[PDB]
């Protein structure tokens, strides 16, 4: 509350998300969350105490903040609002948030170069399960004959 | 000694499995010494009005004795609920499990 | 580098806490936290604390494994660790 | 053949008392040790301390219990003050010498 | 072969995986009418079906960058983007590099390091985390020796098995262990001074 | 699986042991203990 | 803590006052022992007074 009270807009659903996604990254920070606020209520949050924070590296959050990059300057609530979407994406896929831009890009491509697709596609297979690359292959195999 | 099936003709080795430990844990009486006297001086006022003043800062020792011991008790009383909470909650998830 | 009690009060009681020599304090307090976590995922009462207090070295491995070893055997003690600690801290801990 | 069956005897008696009281043969040797005594504790010197200091307990008897229990009852956390003005009279009574 | 059937009594493993941690090189043949160990690691099925070939001078292992081999890497390895980079330090702690040469003994030394968060119901971050607490901070995988790989294995047993009993995880371990490193103080500090 | 079940009630009863050990502690560690009221009592008693 | 202090020293100056109001300084009466750590100087007020 007291992180929000500095100008906050809410109002419309388009804010109420922001709020939400915020309120979502606080809980995630959880036991810290404490450290977390105070160190964004001074102009001294990084993304080592935020990583240390959310029990996650360094490599993920740098990554994250990219797409709709405000990397190293994490000074507004605004910023970490913008996390919990991403992180969710890249959990859901097990990939890094640094490979889901190639995703989004080739993805939304109309013309997708071969090499481009290949990529993305050992990308997206790389993180599966192994009973699950075998029935992948188990549905690839007579699509390809 | 198998049977004409491999079926083993002896009675299988039982043991009798470890009865669970009676957990143990270290308690110990509080330790600490007084606190010696302060050094003495004659006052400026009279006995009856020197022992006044001391049973007046008495009292009020008394008061911050009897609030002292109510927050100890009530702050040992909020840590323990807060202790049952925490359990409560690593229980509903094996509850949940 | 992380201060003794006595600097802390010096560093403490001063007429204006410089930039510096106030991170100093921090990394104290943060020395007594990581000091209040080892007495916290050890579980070792008072007594324990108590003993240990007067130089029980703590900071790598091979020194918070003798911390659970020591712990280990005070929950053995149990109902009389009191007295072998109070034993261990005069010099009159005996094999009886 | 006489002083055996009498041991065996001794010790069956003695071991059924045990199961019924509910008592083991640690706490048994417990009651049944002798002192032996050694330095006194950091409990005992606050024990000390607390009769040192504070009213000199008055020499007449049944004054002496009256005057002691108190403190000695919280130092062996019996139930009342009276139970520790009888533990003193009980252990006057008869002790080990 | 004696530290083979120790490593295979404790942890449970394969006789294969015991080789593997007894400093054993991924072996090319297939093996009793079978899979060779390179292929049903990385060519099983072989990603995009471009079978892995140690071709050699190119590998990245810098996450942001692209190269169709280190997604092979990532899915053998069982490890993800930043696991792979994590894998690369652990391996050598003084190189610095950020490429890896395709021969086999450099996919041998990542294989190794890898089995040894998998043998001890580890992460490859709780494994990093708990060599630097260790006496093995500069470690050389390829200059490893019989000795120093068999006292880092039984360091790590000895340490898990420990922090199993005491009901700790890596995470407060790291945090019992770690380095102050200073920082500006809190308010609840300013509350206390 | 209902023996898997089973296992799973035997590490609850566990954790449940262990917790009423951890409130057992807690109340032997705690300040306001027996000990404390017990010599508080002794020492007013002796007072009044 | 630091209120003890002053009480005691308070007590302490009710004594003298009293030695010296009345010629008799052998006799004593605040005593040691009403502060303990086992308590943490709880129920100093009551021995004190």
């Amino acid at each position: 509350l007291q992180t929000l009270s500095q100008g906050a807009p809410a109002g419309t659903i388009t804010e109420l998300y922001n709020i939400s996604d915020f309120h979502n990254l606080i809980n995630r920070c959880g036991e810290q969350a404490g450290t977390v606020l105070d160190a964004l209520q001074s102009g001294t949050l990084t993304v080592k105490i935020l990583a240390q924070a959310l029990n996650l590296s360094e490599e993920v959050i740098t990554q994250a903040l990219t797409l709709a990059g405000q990397k190293p300057e994490l000074t507004t609530w605004a910023q970490l609002a913008v996390l919990p979407p991403r992180l969710d994406l890249a959990d859901t896929l097990h990939i890094t948030p640094k490979d889901i831009t190639t995703l989004l890009t080739v993805s939304e491509n109309v013309r997708p170069f071969y090499t481009d697709l290949s990529a993305l596609a050992g990308l997206l297979q790389a993180g599966l399960n192994e009973q699950q690359t075998k029935q992948l292959q188990n549905q690839s195999e007579p699509r390809r004959n | 000694n198998l049977s004409i099936d491999g079926q083993p003709l002896s009675l299988p080795v039982f043991a009798a499995p470890a009865d669970p430990a009676a957990l143990l844990s270290a308690a110990a009486a509080a330790s600490g010494g007084s606190k010696p006297l302060p050094s003495a001086d004659i006052p400026a006022m009279r006995f009856p009005q020197a022992l006044d003043s001391a049973r007046s800062l008495t009292g009020q020792l008394m008061q911050f004795g009897s609030t002292l011991l109510g927050l100890i008790e009530r702050r040992d009383a909020e840590a323990m609920s807060e202790l049952l909470q925490n359990q409560a909650g690593e229980l509903m998830l094996s509850s949940l499990r | 580098g992380i201060l003794t009690t006595s600097e802390a009060r010096k560093l403490i009681i001063k007429k204006g806490q410089t930039a510096g020599d106030k991170e100093k304090l921090a990394a104290w307090c943060q020395a007594l936290a990581q000091r209040v976590l080892v007495i916290r995922t050890f579980t070792l009462s008072n007594a324990e604390l108590q003993t240990l207090s007067q130089g029980a070295p703590a900071g790598t491995i091979t020194e918070l494994y003798n911390i659970s070893d020591f712990h280990n055997l005070i929950n053995r003690c149990g109902e009389q660790a009191g007295t072998v600690l109070d034993a261990l801290q005069s010099g009159t801990l005996t094999v009886k | 053949g006489k002083t055996r069956q009498k041991m065996l005897s001794f010790l069956s008696r003695i071991t059924q008392w045990l199961n019924t009281q509910n008592i083991t043969v640690e706490q048994l040797m417990l009651l049944l040790d002798k002192i032996s005594p050694a330095a006194p504790t950091k409990e005992m010197q606050v024990l000390l301390d607390l009769l040192r200091n504070g009213g000199i307990d008055k020499t007449n008897t049944k004054t002496l219990y009256t005057t002691m229990a108190p403190v000695i009852t919280a130092a062996m956390q019996l139930d009342i003050t009276e139970s520790g003005e009888a533990l003193l009279r009980w252990l006057d009574n008869n002790h080990p010498a | 072969f004696t530290e083979t059937l120790l490593y295979r009594k404790r942890y449970g493993i394969d006789t294969e995986t015991a080789l593997m941690l007894c400093n054993a090189g991924i072996s090319r043949i297939s093996y009793d009418g079978q899979l060779s160990h390179f292929d049903r690691l990385f060519n099983n099925p072989p990603l995009n079906g471009v079978t892995y070939t140690l071709g050699g001078d190119d590998i990245l292992m810098e996450p942001d960058a692209g190269d169709p081999r280190r997604e092979v890497l990532k899915r053998a390895f069982r490890v993800d983007n930043t696991g792979l980079w994590q894998l690369l330090v652990i391996t050598n702690r003084e190189n610095k590099s950020k490429t890896i040469e395709n021969k086999t003994e450099k996919l041998r030394g990542l294989l190794f390091v890898r089995l040894l968060a998998d043998v001890h119901n580890l992460t490859v971050a709780q494994l990093d985390a708990l060599l630097q607490i260790s006496p093995y901070n500069s470690m050389n995988v390829y200059a490893l020796d019989g000795k120093t790989r068999q006292k880092m294995l039984s360091f790590l047993s000895r340490i898990t098995q420990w922090l199993n009993t005491q009901n700790i995880t890596v995470e407060q371990l790291m945090l019992l262990l770690d380095k102050i490193s200073p920082a500006a103080p809190t308010k609840e500090m300013q509350v206390l001074l | 699986v209902r023996r898997t079940a089973t296992e799973m009630q035997r590490e609850h009863m566990e954790i449940q042991q262990a917790q009423t050990q951890a409130q057992l502690e807690f109340l032997q560690r705690k300040f306001s203990n027996k000990a404390l009221y017990s010599w508080l009592r002794g020492r007013l008693a002796s007072i009044y | 803590y630091r209120f003890y202090d002053l009480t005691a020293a308070r007590c302490m100056m009710a004594e003298k006052a009293y030695a010296w109001q009345t010629n008799d300084t052998a006799t004593r009466y605040i005593k040691s022992g009403a502060w303990q750590s086992n308590n943490a100087g709880l129920m100093a007020g009551e021995s004190l007074l």
